[PDB]
């Protein structure tokens, strides 16, 4: 069996969605913002938002809506796990103590269901009435919020439209009324019901089908005054109400898709709109007067106000204030002004939250000879995308590098003082049959610049097809300075090739660093890339020269650096090349037993190779044979989205699921069929979406050892920002470790009430186990915040093993110390 | 695809056993021998008739490729029924033959399975399997005179009685390089035939064609009333040499 | 002649890996050397020599020779390690029992989450595999182990089925002794459940319609732990076994000992309505309690669902 343990160093920096209502009080203005698993609660104020409380549940936030029934002073929260845990909350504040009260719980999960296309959606009724759940295509589910429904408990509905785009209730129906987008093979359709409690079960709704556009995406709840619904699509915004029938479709939003919205005034007059593009719109609702003394909808209106960061949610807060809650960036406060700027924009930035993004790779790097290291992060993606720099201090420090285009791939090379990092840019096609790039960003900007001229593909005689307005990416190796940051040189590759792996190393016995890339011929035609690059680049005097370059016959996904030899993966092949004393690449063995070999790593002879399924497998170089040898695979299937070597013998990856997994060599040997069974000892949920794992520590070494229980240090970047490190254990201070959550889990009051054990259980759509040889070091690093009567508690009847004390009774102040070395870990 | 499994009765004599010096006489011997044996030692064990015949039937094919100077038969014939107790879902433990093999056999038969009994068995497996060259499903005359017989209407009990008299014919035809010259169906024919001449019965009354004095042809298409008698010859010639006489 | 099995010599095979640990050996990915067709070698270790050769490798020679049908997995040839000569007794070498090598198994596919079934692909699978079935069924030999793990799919759709060790041939008329526990748990039919070894060619068909339910969800429908647990979640959709919908209940071993919470009623029907109809139809008619009403495999092909499907698309 083998022993780990794993912590957060940087919790999630992504807003995954954002609410305001009145959650803490019936008075104030509270703006509540949900990144992955965490939960911040904030007070509007005229100077800023003025933070309150932050909890932690177990499991990751899909739904999160404020709702206040008819007797409460004030409003709700609801929120629904990705795991399907249910949950009603309330602030209370006894004075000083602040606590999350849980009203009502229970997982929703059904035994029988089918998880639909556009997520998990969550809705409440605008009297409060019911909570409507689309987690399964063709059901609907209904919470009905009764007094008594302390445990969520909730039937199906029958729903014929298989295929559910979005819905909302609708406001001002005389039964409770959803307004949906489906899609059948006629196109898509709008389409309402009503819903009965009484009945459980659909009856006919209030107004008509209408055929909607085809790529429509949100369905947005009109209030009162107009009622209805408002339909977002690429190309046109209408608004169906009965007979009410109108249709804008400026040609402004149909140059990018519009993904957010959010209500500025209570009476509907003013939305909000943001686009992929970080564009802001204003849409305006025009309202006639009737002879009746009845106001109804005239016409629609959209106004562009200006750029922020790319948004997944919007809320409009007080005055012209309005947070901008970005996955793919900073997140941001901006204030909208009545009057124009200089430069005709209504939106000025206030203040600028930090966001790690999505962290495609990193590498760690000691830049200042300090020993410490410091993280280089490719973060963010678009015109958000940016370098970051992650130092320790305890609050980490933290630089930012905008590059204004997607980074890739970074990699460091000391003898040049610089770093490579490669780019993607979107250009368009436009009216001269080449490319416009919207923005300008680092691959432009550079001081110096170059193109591969590169004939290998050049023979053409198949064609591709471009339409005006499609967009393309253009991919780049950048040449950035370690201490200045300042793009040296930006190389641009082929039409159509993509750069999907650098790394910076000598190769042979050439003396010369060089920066290598493997790349891929990406036609929209082709499933799986058939035509591929190895280049070999060389940074000298201010420019990169291509040294060689070798023709692939596929996707060259990974490579590394193995003993003087260049190992690249080129789709299903594991293929070690070796660099002659002509400065070129040859061929030395080969590996094809992979479905496709998306990751690689080394250490001494011995490789890893991750697998789009079939999840890991251990080769070796056998260097008195010149050849490859399987050593042994890990036989269950997984979707590998990183992969890392901890030893000689224990291996770590991360699946699509979000959860993390360790492999060990079966070290029986009684049969060569055990050598071969890589064998999971060790599986834990993480819950969030490891891009890249890197070996490396951001602690200070004083250059002088100190002993911590916890030997090794991988870190890992995560798509919502998290950076965790994962380290090793021995036998008895894992199990001292994990009888202690045992004891904590007992003691913790959670958010919720989500049994920890449940959380960080193996899960998949398809299995759910129970964590094996992994520590929540988050739930142990926990201890030092709870109160002393808890402290005790925990400790309660406790011995050790392993030790000078053979079995120890612990002190809580024994744990306190413990806990305390633990956190000197990162 | 498949390999054909029958010969003419000019090529047996030049089996390895001919070739080695062994009579005719020797190896119609020695087969009747090995034949009876996986007979009597499977009976003991309980086995199902199909398990025996199989056992048999492998048996005869392997001394069409191997010598039994270089060979004992015993040994095989016990090989043979353990890999046929396999095949046909009737299996049993290599030891349980062995013991009912040494209960059936003096002291100088079972001298052919060596010191060690149940490995000179077990080894020969690999053996025989190459040498069947792994195409272990058989068919057996059995299934045959049942199907056939199924088709036959009239007197119950004068059907009933050929039925077990060609029955009888198959289990003794095992005993010879029939199994080897003439595919099953052929052979449930011709005991049919032969117990229809034995009883005076005439088997056309009761087909569906009760007219086509050439019953057979409807059941088997091509099939010469030559091949029928040169069957019928072989299987009487055992009864004709030994004291035993035809059952009827 | 290309009939002569078990002399080819495993020289003739470039090894490429091991694609899977194996019942009676290791099962390894090979390119022929002459032809250059990829190949499955399964390995057959008799060096234990425990009762030799295996049963479970026997039954997969000596059907899968017989059998020859579109979706029925190939057994190419028999081929052995170098045969020392002169020595017949010590040669342990292993015999390797040569497949087509089929690119990916259903249970990988679904296990990874890399796929997506519309109505459309899941007709075509249901076709191929129930076709199968009625080849396999119809020569009389009863597929006892049906799992995902065991339907494995090329790129180019077809569905061959595979694994057929632990397979027997059924007397029609009679019935014999039968091993009974026979199937994975999440694909087992009740019948077996309740320890019936007079087992029908309906096991199967409960296995398939299991699949039928998995490829509409992406999820198995009756996934348990103990033999009772998966009897309470066939009761929970098909309702309890009681005399009233499969009048031999009774005569089964364990009806009395094995009984459910409670004595549910069936709701196949609606905690699978989102499944087409002609679908649901062919879905209740497979997971029928009673092993004498559950479908053959004939009658899934002429079903609304699987009887119109070309495919040739
Ligand atoms: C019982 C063992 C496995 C279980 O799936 N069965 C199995 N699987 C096959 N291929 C599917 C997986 C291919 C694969 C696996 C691992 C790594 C990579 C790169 C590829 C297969 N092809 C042919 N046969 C014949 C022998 C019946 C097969 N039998």
């Amino acid at each position: 069996m083998s022993y780990n343990y794993v912590v957060t160093a940087q919790k999630p920096t992504a807003v995954n969605g954002c609410v305001t209502g009145h959650f803490t009080s019936a008075e104030d203005l509270n703006l509540l913002i949900a990144k992955n698993t965490r939960l911040e609660i904030y007070v509007v104020t005229a100077e800023g938002l003025r933070p309150v409380k932050e909890v932690g549940m177990y499991g990751k936030i899909a739904v999160m809506e404020l709702f206040r029934p008819k007797g409460e002073s004030k409003d709700l929260l609801f929120i629904l796990t990705a795991k399907y845990n249910a949950c009603i909350l309330e602030y209370k504040q006894s004075g000083e103590s602040i606590d999350i009260i849980t009203r009502a719980h229970g997982n929703v999960q059904d035994r029988i269901g089918r998880p639909s296309e556009t997520g998990i959606i969550g809705i409440i009724d605008p009297e409060c009435r019911m909570i409507g759940l689309r987690l399964y295509d063709g059901l609907f589910k209904v919470i009905p919020l009764d007094r008594d429904n302390k445990e969520l408990k909730a039937f199906n509905i029958r729903l014929e439209e298989l295929h559910v785009i979005d819905v909302k209730f609708l406001y001002g129906c005389q039964a409770p009324t959803i307004c949906f987008v489906y899609q059948d093979p006629q196109g898509r359709h709008v389409k309402t019901y009503e819903v009965s409690l009484r009945e459980k079960e659909f009856n006919k709704g209030p107004w008509k089908q209408e055929n909607v556009e085809a790529e429509a995406s949100m369905v947005i709840a009109v209030p009162e005054p107009f009622g209805g619904a408002i339909i977002i699509g690429q190309e046109s915004i209408t608004y169906h109400n009965g007979d009410k029938y109108l249709a804008i479709a400026p040609p402004i939003i149909k140059q990018s898709t519009i993904v957010c919205h959010n209500r500025v005034d209570p009476n509907g007059s003013r939305y909000l709109l943001g686009d992929m593009e970080g564009r802001l719109f204003m849409l305006l609702l025009e309202k006639e007067e009737q002879m009746d003394g009845t106001v109804t909808l005239k016409d629609l209106r959209v106004e562009l106000l200006g750029e922020t960061s790319i948004a997944e949610c919007l809320t409009y807060l007080d005055n012209g204030v309005v947070f901008v809650g970005s996955r793919l960036g900073d997140s941001q406060l901006v204030k909208l002004n009545v009057d124009s700027n200089e430069q005709g924009s209504y939106v000025v930035a206030m203040e600028t939250f930090t966001n790690l993004g999505p962290i495609v790779d990193m590498c760690v790097v000691d830049l200042e000879r300090q020993g410490q290291g410091q993280l280089v992060t490719c973060s963010g993606a678009f015109k958000e995308g940016s370098l970051r720099i992650i130092r320790n201090g305890q609050k980490l420090h933290i630089r930012t590098v905008p590059l204004y285009e997607s980074p890739r791939k970074i990699c460091y090379q000391e003898v040049s003082q610089c770093f490579g990092v490669l780019s993607s840019r979107i250009e368009v096609q436009d009216t001269s049959g080449g490319t416009t790039a919207l923005r300008p960003s680092a691959s432009t900007q550079a001081l110096s610049s170059s193109v591969s001229s590169s004939k290998l593909f050049s023979s053409s005689t198949a064609p591709h097809e471009t339409s005006f307005g499609e967009e393309v990416e253009v991919h780049n190796l950048l040449i950035i300075d370690q201490h200045t940051f300042e793009v040296l040189h930006a190389h641009q590759f082929l039409q159509n090739e993509y750069a999907l792996s650098l790394v910076s190393c000598k190769l042979g016995k050439d003396p010369n660093t060089y920066f290598i890339v493997g790349t891929a011929m990406v036609y929209p035609e082709e499933a799986e890339p058939k035509q591929g690059r190895i280049v070999v680049f060389q940074y000298s005097d201010g420019k990169l020269q291509t040294v060689a370059e070798k023709e692939v016959k596929g996707a060259v996904y990974s490579m590394v650096e193995f003993n003087g030899k260049l190992l690249a993966s080129i789709n299903s092949t594991v293929r070690l090349y070796e660099w002659t004393t002509e400065k070129e690449l040859r061929t030395e063995c080969n590996h094809y037993n992979n479905i496709m070999a998306l990751y690689l790593k080394t250490k001494g002879d011995f490789i890893l190779v991750g697998d789009l399924m079939r999840s890991v497998l251990l080769l070796a170089y056998k260097p008195m044979e010149g050849n490859f040898e399987e050593i042994a695979r890990d036989f269950n299937p997984n979707w590998m989205s990183a992969v890392e070597i901890l030893d000689d013998d224990n291996f770590l990856g991360a699946e699509n699921a979000f959860n993390l997994f360790v492999c060990q060599k079966d070290s029986a040997a009684t049969t060569d069929e055990e050598r071969q069974h890589l064998q999971e000892v060790g599986l834990f949920h993480l819950g969030e979406f490891v891009n890249v794992f890197c070996h490396g520590s951001l602690v200070m070494q004083n250059l002088g050892e100190t002993s911590t229980p916890t030997q090794g240090s991988v870190l890992f970047g995560t798509v919502n920002g998290m950076i965790g490190l994962v380290t090793s254990l021995s036998e008895s201070w894992y199990n001292l470790l994990l009888d202690m959550q045992n004891r904590l889990n007992k003691v913790i009051k959670s958010v919720g009430k989500i049994e920890h054990s449940f959380w960080r259980s193996f899960h998949t759509e398809r299995k759910t186990e129970p964590a094996t040889g992994f520590i929540d070091g988050d739930l142990i690093e926990s201890f030092l915040d709870i109160s002393r009567p808890k402290m005790q508690e925990v400790v309660a009847n406790l011995q050790y093993d392993d030790g000078s004390g053979m079995k120890r009774e612990a002190t809580a102040d024994d744990l306190i110390k413990v806990v305390e070395e633990l956190t000197r870990i990162h | 695809t498949k390999p054909c499994w029958y010969w003419d009765k000019k090529d047996l004599a030049h089996t390895p056993s001919q070739l080695e010096g062994l009579d005719p006489a020797t190896e119609a011997r020695y087969r009747r021998e090995g034949a009876r044996f996986i007979f009597d030692v499977g009976t003991r064990l309980g086995l199902h008739y199909d398990t025996l015949a199989t056992g048999i039937i492998y048996f005869h094919r392997f001394y069409m490729f191997h010598s039994f100077k270089q060979f004992p038969r015993y040994v095989t014939g016990a090989c043979c029924l353990f890999l046929a107790g396999k095949v046909e879902e009737t299996p049993k433990k290599c030891k349980d033959i062995i013991k009912t093999a040494r209960s059936l056999l003096n002291d100088v038969q079972f001298g052919q399975f060596g010191d060690d009994p149940k490995e000179e068995v077990m080894v020969l497996e690999r053996i025989l399997l190459q040498t069947i060259k792994f195409d272990l499903q058989v068919e057996h005359p059995y299934q045959f005179l049942l199907k056939y017989a199924k088709q036959l209407k009239g007197d119950k009990n004068k059907i009933q009685k050929l039925v077990q008299m060609a029955w009888t014919f198959v289990n003794d035809s095992l005993c010879t390089t029939l199994s080897l010259q003439w595919e099953p169906e052929i052979i449930a024919v011709a005991v049919m035939y032969l117990a229809g001449r034995l009883c005076k019965f005439e088997i056309q009354e009761w087909t569906s064609k009760p007219m086509y004095r050439r019953w057979w042809e409807q059941f088997v298409q091509d099939v010469p009333v030559d091949v029928l008698e040169d069957i019928c010859h072989q299987i009487l010639d055992l009864y004709s040499q030994g004291k035993q006489q035809m059952p009827h | 002649t290309e009939s002569d099995w078990g002399k080819r010599c495993v020289d003739k095979f470039d090894i490429i890996g091991i694609i899977g640990e194996g019942t009676y050996g290791q099962v390894y990915k090979a390119k022929d050397k002459d032809t250059g067709e990829l190949v499955a070698l399964k390995k057959v270790r008799l060096d234990n020599e425990k009762e030799g050769f295996p049963i479970t490798a026997i039954r997969e020679i000596k059907i899968l020779r017989q059998l020859i049908h579109r979706s029925v997995v190939n057994m190419k040839e028999i081929v052995t390690d170098k045969q020392d000569a002169l020595d017949f007794k010590k040669d342990k070498g292993a015999f390797y029992l040569v497949f087509e090598y089929m690119d990916h198994d259903l249970m990988g596919l679904l296990e990874s989450g890399l796929v997506h079934f519309s109505e459309d692909h899941i007709k075509s699978f249901m076709k191929q595999l129930m076709e199968g079935l009625e080849y396999c069924h119809k020569k009389n030999f009863l597929h006892r182990d049906i799992k995902c793990s065991n339907i494995l799919l090329n790129n180019s759709g077809q569905i061959k089925l595979a694994d057929f060790g632990l397979a027997r041939l059924y007397n029609s008329e009679e019935s014999r002794p039968y091993t009974n526990k026979v199937i994975t748990l999440w694909y087992r039919p009740p019948e077996l459940l309740l320890g019936e070894e007079r087992y029908t060619p309906a096991i199967d068909v409960w296995s398939c319609g299991c699949i039928l339910g998995e490829l509409f969800t992406k999820k198995p429908i009756f996934q348990a732990n103990l033999e009772l647990a998966q009897l309470e979640l066939i009761s929970r959709l098909c309702g309890s076994p009681c005399p009233a919908v499969w009048p031999d209940v009774i005569r089964l071993p364990y009806f009395n000992t094995m009984k459910p919470k409670k004595q549910y009623r069936r709701r196949l029907r609606e905690e699978f309505s989102f499944i087409p109809s002609a679908a649901l139809d062919l879905l209740d008619h497979m997971l029928t309690l009673d092993p004498s009403k559950r479908c053959t495999a004939e009658q899934t092909l002429q079903s609304d669902f699987l009887k119109d499907v070309e495919l040739s698309k």
